């Protein structure tokens, strides 16, 4: 999504990853986890990469 | 309700145009309001998007043990999830608690 | 001193008399000169249905032609013409192709690189190197901590043959008979004794 | 009570495992992972492999664990350090560690190796539409001197396209032009022909001296546009089930392809999907986990390799019953040992180091070869075909001027 004068090369080095994060002992982490897993599963987390 | 923290600027949450024109959370969307929907309907919760403050994602100061920004926000109980690409960290996992990668 | 390579000593590899014609294979060389008899043959009988393509001068004819010379004479009719200009496209295709593969023989041999130092032993892979069974040299390399030595190593322990020789005298027989695939690594001196 | 699994890169028997077999014997990535995670949590682990010798799954009827997962839900076991691909209903009777190593759906295909060389090769060297160039510039100034030398010497059309071929092909000419127009024409087409010949030879020795080697595919996009190739994923399992429950364009169309097509694409277990790789040349590229792929193309004879990234991303995991008191002590364990550079250095050694063939070393692998028949004989079949076409006209006039 910029005028392509650069382009990536190469697999990544190191792995990292993004969660949807909760506070320490909350009670919206056991869904919070289901539901990022269930939209992994569908792919609607790849649609939506693919998208933007 | 559940209020969210989310960053901005990245290709994650962008200020749509007519920003002023819109209001609450529509003002503002992008791929991390898109998810940060989906998972609404999976949990069942009405929230409100607010955008953290400082802009930063967090560290404890090396002199004064303070979360600063996002991760910030959540310690102190200021706001709920963090619909936002936080990287899952040791040090961060030792203060908050995450989900499972959502991309890596 | 220390631990040091050792190799087969490279021979002077004389050419061969005859090598100018290595680019080409010899099936080339030879259905080459069938070919040629039979345009010699076929322009004469072209030319002979009822002047100067004679069966030698049409023999002459055709070999000034192969060999990008081309003679006095030239065919003036339409089915010595067909015959004329496919055989001066096959001698074009031919000769080309002949200076091009013996470039890329001289340029490649040109870039040819030895095994001068370790690293470049343990980044190729096509020759096996092997220390004595038990020694100063093997614990070495057992308790060497070097990402190189280590890969030495990792390649020493495992191989299908076994890479290690019982005795030094063994070891410089192995490396002779293996003509370059094996590289004994002994110590500096013994390797400037042997190789005297 | 750790299980594991006999995946061979992750758990595998040491050389002469009857004399030495158990916990001291045992080798492996997750082996090492287990020891690691000892290290940074010491505990009173004793090694014991999985009884069933597969992974979880809930029979609809039966509805009961089994595997890795029957055998830590029923706290037959303490944990289960192996591969289990993290998922929905895994998850939801196990508590997962934070992914210790993330991949996909590869995609394997045969490394390209020469082809045989066809016939019509010995004009590669130069584009097809430079030889079409060629050809109609060879008849067009063959007109033009015809034309020139008709205005104001017999160069007649049948004479002066003679004179062209002859120049061209570095034949001595039999007449040259006189005049200054036909002459011009002659100097134009014989530097033209002299670049044009140098062109060929040298582009030619290119060819001959360095060779490149390029992937007929690339991607699975390309891959689904393609077609010529068929690609085959194993029976059933994730890497199957994932294209029936898949609804992006292209891997709806990679499914909807293998869905209806003839042979059985569909491989019964994983050595013979990648046998059948080895054996056809080219025709058949195989959808593995990513990881399987990258060890076999490690292993000998190295005669495969993995094309294009990965299609969707899952992970690995460590189970851990819900009410262990070890739950949170792995957690942080595996994120430190994915910070501190060390299972990235573990996954580095036992997949490159312990290596069968090394892409660091022999790469070039520069070799010469004389020129066979093959290469030329598209040649040799232009020349009897000449010949034949001129004994045809030869007596095609021949019984013309008879009568
Ligand atoms: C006796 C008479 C002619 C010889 C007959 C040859 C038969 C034996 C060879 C069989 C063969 O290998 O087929 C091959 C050649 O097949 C051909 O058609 C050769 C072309 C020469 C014919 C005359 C050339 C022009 C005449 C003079 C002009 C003035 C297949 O060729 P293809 O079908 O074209 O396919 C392309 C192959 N490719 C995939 C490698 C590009
Ligand atoms: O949790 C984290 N989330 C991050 C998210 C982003 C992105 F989303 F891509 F903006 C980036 N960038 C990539 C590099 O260019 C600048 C921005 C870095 C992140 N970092 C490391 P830091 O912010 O550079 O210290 C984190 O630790
Ligand atoms: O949790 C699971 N983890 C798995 C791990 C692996 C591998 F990593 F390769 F060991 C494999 N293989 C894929 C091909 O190479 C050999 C076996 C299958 C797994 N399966 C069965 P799936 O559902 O068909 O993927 C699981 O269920
Ligand atoms: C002197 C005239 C020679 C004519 C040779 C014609 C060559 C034809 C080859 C066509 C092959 C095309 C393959 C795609």
């Amino acid at each position: 999504r910029k005028p392509c004068d650069t382009m990536k090369v190469g697999g990544n080095l190191d792995s990292k990853g993004y969660g949807a994060a909760t506070p320490k002992g909350s009670a919206l982490r056991a869904p919070v986890n289901l539901a990022v897993l269930k939209l992994a599963e569908q792919g609607a987390l790849d649609k939506l990469k693919a998208k933007w | 309700t559940a209020v969210v923290t989310t960053i901005l600027e990245d290709p994650y949450v962008m200020a749509k145009k007519n920003a002023a024109a819109a209001e609450g959370n529509a003002a503002y969307e992008g791929y991390c309001v898109a998810l940060a929907a989906e998972i609404a309907k999976h949990a069942a919760y009405a929230y409100a998007a607010a955008i953290v403050a400082d802009g930063k994602y967090g560290a404890r100061d090396a002199a004064t043990k303070a979360w600063n920004g996002m991760v910030g926000e959540l310690v102190y109980g200021a706001a709920d999830a963090a619909a936002a690409p936080l990287t899952i960290t040791l040090v961060r996992e030792e203060v908050i608690d995450f989900s499972k990668p959502f991309m890596s | 001193l220390g631990i040091s390579i050792m190799i087969k000593k490279p021979q002077k590899s004389k050419p061969g008399v005859f090598s100018f014609l290595d680019p080409l294979a010899y099936e080339i060389w030879m259905c080459i000169v069938f070919a040629y008899i039979g345009v010699s043959v076929v322009l004469f009988l072209v030319s002979r249905f009822s002047n100067e393509f004679g069966i030698f001068n049409s023999l002459w004819f055709s070999l000034g032609a192969f060999m990008q010379q081309g003679c006095d004479i030239s065919p003036r009719s339409l089915s010595g013409r067909i015959v004329g200009g496919v055989w001066w496209f096959f001698t074009l295709i031919i000769i080309s192709s002949y200076t091009a593969n013996l470039a890329a023989f001289l340029t490649v041999e040109r870039m040819v690189s030895p095994i001068e130092s370790a690293e470049d032993l343990a980044k190729q892979t096509e020759i096996a190197y092997g220390t004595l069974a038990a020694g100063s040299t093997k614990e070495f390399f057992r308790r060497s901590k070097i990402a190189v030595a280590a890969k030495m190593w990792a390649y020493m322990a495992s191989a299908e043959p076994s890479v290690f020789a019982a005795t030094t005298a063994a070891g410089a027989a192995r490396v002779r008979k293996a003509k370059g695939k094996a590289a004994a690594l002994l110590e500096s001196t013994m390797n400037e004794y042997i190789e005297q | 009570v750790v299980t594991t699994i006999l995946e061979s890169p992750y758990v595998m028997m040491k050389k002469n495992h009857e004399m030495l077999e158990g916990n001291e014997r045992y080798e492996g990535y997750c082996v090492d992972l287990a020891a690691e995670i000892a290290k940074h949590c010491g505990f009173k682990y004793k090694l014991t492999i999985v009884g069933d010798g597969k992974y979880g799954a809930r029979d609809a009827d039966t509805k009961i664990w089994n595997g890795m997962v029957g055998e830590l839900v029923y706290g037959k076991a303490d944990i289960a350090i192996a591969p289990l691909t993290i998922t929905l209903v895994r998850e939801e009777v196990i508590d997962f560690s934070k992914p210790f190593m993330s991949l996909g759906i590869s995609i394997m295909i045969k490394k390209p190796q020469k082809s045989k060389p066809g016939v019509f090769s010995f004009l590669d060297p130069l584009a097809y539409e430079i030889w079409m160039c060629i050809v109609f510039a060879y008849i067009g100034v063959s007109v033009v001197l015809f034309l020139v030398s008709r205005f104001s010497n017999e160069f007649g059309i049948f004479n002066s396209l003679w004179f062209s071929l002859g120049a061209f092909m570095r034949q001595g000419c039999d007449i040259s032009p006189r005049s200054l127009s036909g002459r011009i024409v002659g100097g134009v087409w014989w530097f033209f022909t002299l670049i044009i010949i140098s062109s060929y030879t040298a582009n030619l020795a290119a060819f001959l001296t360095v060779e490149r080697m390029v992937s007929p595919i690339e991607s699975a996009e390309d891959l689904s546009k393609q077609t010529e190739i068929a690609y085959g994923t194993l029976d059933s399992g994730s890497t199957k089930e994932f294209f029936r429950r898949s609804k992006i364009a292209v891997f709806d169309k990679m499914w909807t392809y293998m869905r209806s097509a003839e042979p059985s694409v569909f491989v019964r277990t994983t050595a013979e999907g990648v046998a059948r790789v080895r054996k056809s040349k080219g025709k058949y590229a195989y959808l593995l986990e990513s990881t399987m792929n990258e060890y076999i193309e490690q292993r000998k004879p190295c005669d495969t390799m993995k094309v294009g990234g990965n299609l969707d991303s899952k992970g690995y995991g460590i189970a851990t019953p819900k009410g262990s008191s070890l739950g949170n002590a792995v957690n942080l364990a595996v994120l430190k040992l994915n910070e501190e550079g060390l299972l990235d250095k573990l996954k580095n050694k036992w997949w490159y180091d312990k290596g069968e063939c090394g892409s660091g070393g022999g790469d070039s692998k520069e070799k010469t070869s004389a020129l066979s028949l093959s290469n030329v004989a598209g040649v040799f079949y232009i020349l009897v075909g000449g010949l034949g076409l001129a004994m045809l006209v030869a007596l095609i006039e021949f019984c013309y001027k008879s009568r």
